[PDB]
């Protein structure tokens, strides 16, 4: 599939 | 109420900044647990704090089929213990990228559990998730759907009610997150268009590694499907991924309700969908209990090893 995404937040 | 030393530790299951997660059997019950423990020196140190203390909340506060419970949180002079139901079927992003693609039956039953979930978290709880990926969504013993991972979620939102924070994951954001205009609880439904359209066309809908080239894509492009994708299925994530929220498909005061109605969920009973009555396209094949076949072998195969939360600790009534 595609790289593991990071939960961010700001 | 419970300490450190009521479980056994048997598996590790994640590793990341904050913390980690284990496999565990509760001593006096021996029930199996998912114990997400964090390090308080991070969390602080990383102000996670705020974030920390709203999924205690919502958890707390939240008892549905397809939300990941809390059985019990404690603490300890340098730790954060959260002890929750186990998903043993691990993440749906191990299944894709193993799998490629859904069909549209096993997608539509996913997204089925999926709306039922958020949709009492919006109505019943006034909580707006905000971080719906595929990473957070597991499956149970018998395969349905449990959303994890509450930290993100904003509370008290009713109805036509706004919120300004940056947040989520890059590849999930909605156009109107992107946009930094003031947004409302259809962020939720952008991203159910996401997941589901992940499931069911195997890629992303827009993507490029450089955050900036993807927030241009996802502001800008207009939405393509591969030519096999039935059009039930083409207007449900048409719907769902309109870049106004004002026309997302549940963007109304109807709210999920509009998504529960579309042809794509035709056959579906949604009292049923909360009942578990309907038949789960797959069932995690574990010979045991403490098999972790579905959770990645870099931490199946491992080894296991500053200030007070008021009012953090936590016992799930009887
Ligand atoms: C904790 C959730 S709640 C029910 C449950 N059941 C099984 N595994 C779980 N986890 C999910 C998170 N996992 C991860 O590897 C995630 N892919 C990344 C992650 C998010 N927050 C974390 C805190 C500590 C360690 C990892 C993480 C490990 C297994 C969970």
């Amino acid at each position: 599939g595609r790289p593991r995404t990071t939960s961010f937040a700001e | 109420r419970v300490t450190m030393n009521e479980f056994e530790y048997l598996k590790l299951l994640g590793k990341g900044t904050f913390g980690k997660v284990i496999l565990v059997k509760e001593k006096a019950t021996g029930r199996y647990y998912a114990m997400k423990i964090l390090k308080k020196e991070v969390i602080v140190a990383k102000d996670e704090v705020a974030h920390t203390l709203t999924e205690n909340r919502v958890l707390q506060n939240s008892r549905h089929p397809f939300l990941t419970a809390l059985k019990y949180s404690f603490q300890t002079h340098d730790r954060l213990c959260f002890v929750m139901e186990y998903a043993n079927g691990g993440e749906l992003f191990f299944h894709l990228s193993r799998e490629r693609v859904f069909s549209e039956d096993r997608a539509r039953f996913y997204g089925a559990e999926i709306v039922s979930a958020l949709d009492y978290l919006h109505s019943e709880k006034n909580v707006v998730y905000r971080d719906l990926k595929l990473e957070n969504l597991m499956l149970d013993k018998d395969g349905h759907i449990k959303i994890t991972d509450f930290g993100l979620c904003k509370e008290g939102i009713k109805d036509g009610a706004t919120m300004k924070t940056f947040c989520g994951t890059p590849e999930y954001l909605a156009p109107e997150v992107l946009e930094d205009n003031d947004y409302g609880r259809a962020v939720d439904w952008w991203g159910l268009g996401v997941v589901m359209y992940e499931m069911m066309c195997g890629r992303l809908p827009f993507y490029n590694q450089d955050h900036e080239k993807l927030f241009e894509l996802i502001l800008m492009e207009e939405i393509r499907f591969p030519r096999t994708l039935g059009p039930e299925a083409k207007s449900l994530l048409s719907g769902l991924l309109k870049k106004d929220p004002k026309q997302r498909l549940g963007g109304g005061s109807e709210d999920a309700k509009e998504i529960m109605q579309h042809r794509f969920f035709a056959g579906i009973v949604w009292q049923h969908v909360y009942e578990k009555k309907l038949s789960p396209p797959f069932k995690p094949q574990v010979t045991s209990e403490t098999d972790t076949r579905y959770f990645d072998e870099e931490f199946t195969a491992q080894m296991i090893t500053r200030p007070h939360f008021p009012q953090f600790d936590y016992s799930a009534s009887s």
